[PDB]
RNA sequence: UGCCUGGCGGCCGUAGCGCGGUGGUCCCACCUGACCCCAUGCCGAACUCAGAAGUGAAACGCCGUAGCGCCGAUGGUAGUGUGGGGUCUCCCCAUGCGAGAGUAGGGAACUGCCAGGCAU
RNA sequence: CCUCCUAAAGAGUAACGGAGGAGCACGAAGGUUGGCUAAUCCUGGUCGGACAUCAGGAGGUUAGUGCAAUGGCAUAAGCCA
RNA sequence: GCCCGGAUAGCUCAGUCGGUAGAGCAGGGGAUUGAAAAUCCCCGUGUCCUUGGUUCGAUUCCGAGUCCGGGCAC
RNA sequence: CGCGGGGUGGAGCAGCCUGGUAGCUCGUCGGGCUCAUAACCCGAAGAUCGUCGGUUCAAAUCCGGCCCCCGCAACCA
RNA sequence: AGGGCUACACACGUGCUACAAUGGCGCAUACAAAGAGAAGCGACCUCGCGAGAGCAAGCGGACCUCAUAAAGUGCGUCGUAGUCCGGAUUGGAGUCUGCAACUCGACUCCAUGAAGUCGGAAUCGCUAGUAAUCGUGGAUCAGAAUGCCACGGUGAAUACGU
């Protein structure tokens, strides 16, 4: 809800007085969110990335791709075309939908702050914040006693460099141990 | 969005403006704003006099007068 | 899980479900309850999330495992980066409240190794 | 008639790249919305459909700039045909052919077609 | 029996001359429509921080090619439906 | 490429005329001795190979094909 | 010359056939029994597969070179 | 005077506490002996989470004090999950004795919270008020006791036979 709302009148305001852009739509914006467990765990039983998937789902808004292994050889030889990561990939509404259950709910239910102190970002202005568990999930009945996973979040922008891209992010208010 | 990736979003839309007390808020958790170490210890405290928890009642100077017919 | 604090558990009584926080033993527990106005022996489940709040108020109060972890860390490291014998015996493994070093202490010396002949 | 924008070319690096400037109520991008036919091994990113305001930002066209890519004489040099010599593992002489590299210099494109706007 | 060199800028031509392979695979690994583009390294990244999966950038095929080498290929002769 | 004949406890065989899953030895525990070699004990495992079919029900009873072992073929 | 086999924990042997897998008996070290040693019992440790390269996602293994050990061969007038 | 014997890679003897439900936890409740004490032990009192504090009676030993006997009994609680088991460790605050508790004390409390699911080969003590198990006192001793020395509680298996 509010985020895509809240974006649209203060944080395009916000930047281009800042920052002084030279016409109003290049401040910057969000690009897709593309979540991400990777393995987890455990290529051989087989059964546990389908597993993955179902408690990623949850917490996507969308049903898990299942990425299978490229040309491999890390903490096992993975060899080529085994199922191996998860990815999800967001935009739209499903994005800031989703930006809003983060931020909002999951960010201050991790306890000691893995999720957040001086974070950096990539070589032009994306950003990954790598979560340690399990957050929230949907109406009720949250845990079923299950067996750990934290994900990659990988949030994307269309900026320029890295030290204005996070004037944006903390536009719309970024962690409390960053 | 194609129709059979069933999201749980009804659930995951609704319910939408949490209170402070149903489930904390974005406005908690600063809150205990720095992690904080003082290195003034007691006996740095002003402290250059000592004395224990209780028995602060009739204070006076009697030298030793605590047998009962010794 | 967060129920009041982060690390709780359901169908333990009070007294019990609290201690699983780290900084919040048996002692405080009890206290905690006390405070609260709440009886010891009731189901964590029980309770509605009004007085489950007003544990967590109470909760808050003292330190909790990830303000406490990293408080008794800043204690040893301080120690540590002293260099005094305190911190000498808690930087090398061996016992730091002086204990017979000799024979036993294979909780600081841990899982026993070989003689490496 | 000219200038500018788009499609199909011809030739196919002197045509490229870099760097800087520059253009948007013709047009073109980006653009918003996804209703609907359509569509994603998840993802309206892509594909597709329906379209107002917005912006010239990125893309791209245009211009300037030689930093680089690139073209490049003449003369000499190597090599070789044929015929001849000798100190013959190789080189000379006659005369036909004559590079590669490198130097001067050139260099930021020329041009046909139909299609729209603006000026004349 | 195949590929490269010797082989002399058309034919490719010897030597117990130099160097490598084949004695099959395939019902899709064939047909056709439609779409898409590589090795590698860097930078960020929840434990493979030497190497999974991810995102961004540079690069511009340095990859691919059922199997040998030579030729080949982006309109792909590659990869997917 | 035929006719044969087998395909199970880990093994060989077999209670298995279709009404119904075993002997001999193999690994663990218990019970005794200069531990042992060696007694005695209680568990050891199979949709009888994959598919057809008779039938009140049948693996085997009647059948088609894979693999092993034996003959004649070429 | 030439051809073929071999190079494994401190010892002797196995695994070596397009491959991912370290096993046995001795010896060793720690504990035990014994007056003490022997033996006997229990536990543990020990090989980055001669060496260098190559092919491979992966090599002790397959491939190539060198050193080292063995078997056979090095004639015919 | 300060350091040391009280180190640590490790190996061994002796003992403690434990791995649990015949129990741990809570609250209420029962009945001992033996001993030490004028360098000492110290009630009652009010204070302290407690160790302890101060104020102060008393005692020369059947008198006063150390000294609340514990396991047991009552009731509730927990549910085989390394846990309401275990408490090793370490942080932090604190007390006392003493010149001083850093090397090198004891104890309180808050927090935290390991190995441990009854132990390989081996192996020892005991015949009945015994073993097992529960607590109490004392010597030394300013301050250090799981040790040693003693006291009493509950109280067993079995010994055919050589």
């Amino acid at each position: 809800a509010k985020l895509h709302d809240y974006y649209k009148d203060e944080v395009v305001k916000k930047l281009m007085t800042e920052f002084n852009y030279n016409s109003v739509m290049q401040v910057p914006r969000v690009e897709k969110i593309t979540l991400n467990m990777g393995v987890g765990e455990a290529i051989a039983d087989k059964k546990l990335l389908d597993n993955a998937a179902a408690d990623l789902a949850a917490i996507s808004g969308q049903k898990p791709l299942i990425t299978k292994a490229r040309k491999s050889v890390a903490g096992f030889k993975i060899r080529q075309g085994y199922p191996i990561g998860c990815k999800v990939t967001l935009r739209g509404e499903r994005m800031w939908e989703f930006f809003e259950r983060l931020i909002t709910i999951a960010v201050p239910r991790i306890r000691d702050f893995r999720g957040l102190s001086a974070k950096s970002f990539d070589g032009r202005g994306n950003y990954s914040m790598g979560v340690r568990e399990q957050i929230i999930f949907p109406e009720i009945d949250y845990d079923k006693v299950d067996r750990v996973r934290g994900l990659d979040i990988t949030i994307t922008t269309t900026a320029k460099s890295d030290e204005e891209g996070r004037a944006l992010l903390a536009a719309f208010d970024f962690p409390f141990r960053k | 969005m194609k129709k059979d990736i069933h999201p749980k979003y009804e659930e995951i839309t609704a319910s939408c403006s949490c209170g402070n007390v149903m489930k904390i808020r974005s406005t908690v958790g600063h809150d205990l704003n720095l992690d904080v170490c003082s290195k003034c210890h007691p006996f740095f405290t002003g402290k250059q006099r000592d004395v224990a928890t209780g028995g602060r009642v009739d204070r006076f100077n009697k030298r030793f007068n605590i047998p009962g017919s010794k | 899980a967060r129920i009041a604090g982060i690390n709780i558990p359901d169908h333990k009584h009070a007294v019990i479900a609290l201690t699983s926080i780290y900084g919040v033993g048996k002692t405080r527990s009890k206290a905690i309850l006390a405070a609260a106005g709440i009886a010891e022996d009731v189901k964590i489940s029980e309770l509605s999330e009004g007085q489950i709040d007003t544990l967590r108020d109470e909760v808050a109060k003292f330190v909790v495992e990830g303000d406490l972890r990293r408080e008794i860390s800043m204690s040893i490291k301080r120690l540590m980066d002293l260099g005094c014998y305190r911190g000498l015996r808690h930087r090398r493994g061996l016992p730091v409240r002086g204990q017979r070093t000799k024979t036993n202490a294979r909780t600081r010396k841990g899982p026993r190794k070989p003689i490496k002949k």
